[PDB]
């Protein structure tokens, strides 16, 4: 049996069950069709196509089934890389099928292009870790597929205002899948920034009313990486909202799978630090079954550093964390950010003790020297410091009006200063509250977070 | 390896409060924070 | 065009590094196929710049010519006869270097499929043609001139001037450009020769060192030369900054901060592709300092330096830098565009601490001293939030030492730009301080300044010293 024929037939009838690129589901099926197309030039492919009964009179889509007849031919299945040209090829190929929405077969065509670029994608990666042997630029394959994927989901268009039905068409039902697949390429790519298109005009192509009535793992995905977008970017509170509602949903979806626990694990590892920022702290609780013991108990050394006023504690742990930290983009804005709810906690634990106990409404600047001078520790002034580093280099015990009128200026302390006094004033009370009020109210007001849910 | 370690999210096939409420309350006797009232102390004890 | 069909790579030890797409595919039915070669896919052509030294090759028709045009430049006294028997050779050497495809036709710009590989062939600081045009045109400085009441320009002191879109419609000829050695020859002169003429030479060797990091783009080199150049040209530009500002001689700081940060994008852009080649630059580290610098308030750098390896992290001048940015941050900077972001430290004091070091690079302060007024305005407007409405007027002898101002005549003219009132001669009365960004909407910025400090330490060296190192 001529099996191209039969091929074509199918291709024809909207049926794609042989249309993929993973041998390992098509081995056996190509393996017929190379044979049988030995022989057939180019040309006489093309014609098998074009002149085929049911062919639709579409170009792309002949350009499509003509694309698969050259790589079914013509296919080295013991080598990923001389093949490579005739598999993305077809897939490019395969992805402009969907570009026009009224393209044939494009509802039939959506499942086989999301399956399809699950294999590209890691066949990508797959090629461009051997980009030196290849000569190839670092991530020209899967930055290919990011451009690719990019004019698709370009050509997603919003609903008409007053459409004829609630038909979801095949491009609509897979937006979020496409986001969220883009958006990935460009954090592996190692150019996040490029996200900001794909973010900015997801809502605006969308049809469905609330982002809730996407299916719930691209809705955690999305928040996940739209989150780290944020921190990227140091916008903390932006990023808090996304974790903290991506592990909610989550833990709303039934651990059928250990990705769950490990995809909430990678939640975690970004949630723990952005509301710590931002003056909370998790009960680890709800937190066990993605958590190891060592995890735990490391952000719990954290915790008690911030939460107490030791910034010595916060620097040495930083340092002891900093290479993960900075893989996980997460080191410059801890060393910046931290600092400022440390010292809250410092000064909060002295104006305790000093006014609300002991009833003295004057903070000499003397005073609070000494207790930097515990909280800070060394500095790159100091002897056995010769060399500056980010840990010694940014807090000082001399600036003490400084560290007061940046914790003053963020809310964080109710308070007036006397530069030629040398003390700051505080209102005459025994609740401390009123004069450190809480970290994350304060932090939040001045700091409004989009809304959580997105739409 | 890489699957597990990577920030990426897995691929899975498809089928409450986690904040401590306020922590300015609850105080527990820290070991900084008794060289830093002991530090008061002797601030408080030297200044008039 | 019709260029020679490019081909994939059938070499056999990477089709085996690279591996089969699945493991047993003669299980399947499949049989081992002598696939004819196929040609590279358009998406996987590579037009990476050069990393690596190649051999100066120059044409010899090329070279005879441009000895013609030297020997006619020496022989034609007269200024218009020159130019105008150089501009007939140009049209024949245009066509010629077309017919050898040492230069793209100007007809028009083709798919990168075929692209040529520019070699400069311009041996001269300055090409002949180009120093008889400048002649005629009257745009010859008196820096490119052997006698200063000379009119030709001299072929051992004329600068190529930085090619504007203006003129040269038509790609450059090889002529036109500087190979890399001549382009590290020619910043070697520029570094023994020029550095001292600033502040008054400044116009000059700005548009002079771009066309020096223009040749380079040109030819598409990001060999060791090109590192070494764009290297010391950012150097010069930081020696620059604080030239022009101590001088008060009036510049565009915003030309020469331009030019230092495309100089810097284009380091990252060698050192990144560098490290990938699994080479190393071993200056990485000073410059990944500067264009930490570059953009101080840009969330993008910390995320780029995050990524690099820990030796480049770790370096003392990245961590300088990066505690720079850490003190400078402020919740409250105001500026169109600008997103505010959460606990920043808006560290005033530690900043003027750290500025004072003698383990500061002169150079990275010289960069910082650009945000010397900017730091100042929201160091007051943060303290004047802590003063109750009553309180005194600051001393201005404590806002000195504070904000380490050059003299009283600088904070006195700091307070009159940002509208503070001054009281009794010698205070500032921060409540009047009615701005809340540092950039006023009706008035251009206030010059840029330098501390005094920096530039005591700048006498205590030499420009060429610090250029080199």
């Amino acid at each position: 049996m001529d099996m191209a024929n039969q091929l074509l037939d199918e291709l024809a009838h909207g049926n794609f069950s042989h249309l993929t690129l993973n041998l390992s589901q098509n081995g056996r099926e190509i393996a017929i069709l190379q044979k049988q197309l030995t022989g057939f030039d180019d040309k006489q492919l093309e014609t098998f196509v074009e002149q085929h009964p049911a062919m639709p009179n579409d170009t792309r889509f002949k350009i499509m089934c003509t694309s698969f007849l050259n790589y079914a031919r013509d296919v080295d299945p013991w080598s990923a890389w001389s093949s490579s040209d005739l598999i993305f090829e077809f897939y490019q190929c395969l992805i402009n099928c969907l570009i026009n929405d009224n393209a044939p077969h494009i509802e039939m065509l959506i499942p086989v292009a999301t399956r399809e670029t699950e294999f590209i994608i890691n066949l990508a990666g797959k090629l461009d870790s051997f980009h030196l042997q290849l000569h190839t630029r670092s991530h020209q394959f899967l930055s290919h597929i990011s451009s690719i994927l990019s004019r698709l989901f370009n050509s997603i268009k919003p609903p008409r205002g007053n459409a004829s039905s609630t038909n979801i068409p095949g491009k609509q039902r897979i937006l979020l899948y496409l986001v969220n697949k883009l958006n990935n390429i460009y954090f592996r790519i190692e150019s996040p920034q490029l996200c900001s298109n794909i973010f900015k005009n997801f809502q605006p192509k969308s049809m469905l009313a609330h982002f809730n009535e996407y299916q719930l793992d691209q809705q955690i995905e999305y928040r996940y990486l739209l989150g780290r977008y944020y921190l990227l970017n140091s916008q903390v509170h932006n990023a808090f909202v996304q974790f903290n509602e991506a592990f909610q949903s989550l833990l709303n979806l039934p651990l059928t799978n250990q990705a769950i626990t490990r995809n909430g694990t990678r939640i975690l590892n970004y949630m723990i630090p952005t509301g710590l920022i931002l003056g909370k702290m998790v009960k680890w609780g709800p937190l066990r079954p993605f958590l190891s013991q060592e995890t735990i108990d490391n952000w719990s050394v954290l915790y008690k550093h911030v939460r107490y006023g030791n910034i010595q504690g916060v620097s040495l742990w930083l340092r002891q964390n900093e290479r993960h930290l900075c893989a996980r983009q997460l080191l410059i804005v801890l060393l910046e950010k931290l600092p400022m709810v440390t010292y809250r906690n410092l000064i909060k634990t002295v104006i305790k003790s000093w006014t609300t106990e002991w009833g003295q409404n004057k903070l000499p600047y003397s005073l609070i020297e000494r207790v930097l001078q515990l909280s800070i520790g060394p500095t790159f002034e100091d002897p056995g410091a010769q060399e500056i580093t980010i840990y010694n280099g940014i807090h000082s015990p001399k600036n003490v009006e400084n560290v007061l009128v940046t914790l003053i200026n963020l809310g964080l302390l109710r308070a007036n200063c006397f530069p030629q006094l040398q003390l700051c004033v505080v209102k005459k009370t025994t609740m401390i509250q009123e004069i450190v009020p809480p970290v994350n109210e304060r932090i939040t007001k001045m700091f409004p977070a989009h809304s959580h849910v997105l739409w | 390896k890489s699957l597990e370690e990577d920030d990426e999210f897995e691929d899975f096939p498809i089928d409450t409060n986690i904040w401590e409420e306020n922590w300015d309350d609850v105080e527990v006797d820290d070991d900084f924070t008794n060289e830093l009232k002991a530090e008061l102390d002797r601030y408080k004890r030297e200044n008039q | 065009p019709d260029k020679k069909k490019k081909y994939m790579i059938n070499d056999a030890k990477t089709i085996q590094l690279v591996g089969p797409l699945i493991s047993s595919p003669d299980n399947l039915g499949f049989q081992k196929r002598s696939h004819k070669a196929r040609e590279l896919p358009r998406f996987l052509i590579n037009q990476e710049p050069q990393l690596e030294k190649r051999a100066f090759v120059q044409d010899p028709w090329d070279k005879a010519n441009q000895e013609k045009m030297i020997s006619l430049e020496e022989s034609i006294d007269d200024l218009n006869e020159l130019y105008e028997t150089l501009k007939k050779m140009r049209n024949t050497e245009r066509s010629i270097m077309e017919e050898k495809g040492l230069v793209d036709k100007a007809d028009s710009a083709k798919d990168l499929y075929d692209a040529i590989v520019f070699q400069g062939t311009c041996l001269d600081m300055c090409p002949t043609f180009e120093r008889s045009r400048r002649n005629v045109e009257y745009t010859v400085y008196s820096y490119e001139k052997n006698q200063p009441n000379d009119k030709k320009a001299s072929r051992t002191k004329a600068l190529k001037v930085f090619a504007r879109p203006a003129a040269a419609a038509a790609p450059p000829l090889p002529s036109d450009v500087r190979p890399p050695h001549i382009l590290v020859k020619t910043l070697d002169y520029i570094v023994d020769n020029l550095l001292t003429t600033l502040p008054e030479s400044e116009g000059f060797l700005w548009d002079r060192m771009r066309s020096i990091r223009q040749d380079f783009t040109y030819q598409n080199y990001s060999g060791p030369e090109a590192v070494d150049c764009n290297e010391r040209i950012v150097r010069i530009h930081l020696l620059i900054l604080h030239i022009m500002v101590k001088s008060n001689v009036e510049f565009s700081l915003q030309q020469e901060l331009e030019q230092l940060h495309k100089s810097l994008i284009t380091l990252s852009e060698i050192y990144d592709d560098v490290r990938s080649s699994g080479g190393t630059c071993p200056n990485e580290a000073e410059f990944r300092a500067y264009a930490l610098l570059s953009k101080i308030r840009d969330p993008q750098y910390d995320e780029n330096i995050q990524r690099l390896p820990k030796h480049i992290f770790q370096d003392k001048l990245v961590q300088m830098a990066l505690c720079f940015r850490r003190v400078i941050s402020n919740s409250a900077y105001t500026e169109r565009g600008f997103v505010k972001t959460e606990n920043c430290l808006n560290f005033y004091a530690r900043f003027f601490q750290l500025m004072q070091s003698p383990s500061l690079p002169l150079l990275m302060g010289f960069f910082l001293q650009m945000h010397l007024t900017d730091i100042r305005f929201y160091a007051l407007r943060a303290l004047s939030h802590t003063l109750n409405k009553k309180h005194k007027p600051i001393p201005f002898i404590y806002l000195e030492n504070m904000l380490l101002f050059n003299n009283r005549q600088e904070i006195i003219e700091f307070c009159n730009y940002y509208s503070i009132e001054i009281i009794n001669g010698d205070a500032a009365d921060l409540k009047t301080l009615q701005h809340y960004s540092h950039k006023l909407s009706e008035t251009q910025p206030l010059k840029k300044t330098y501390l005094t400090c920096l530039e005591r330490r700048l006498q205590k060296t030499t420009y060429k010293g610090l250029i080199n190192g």
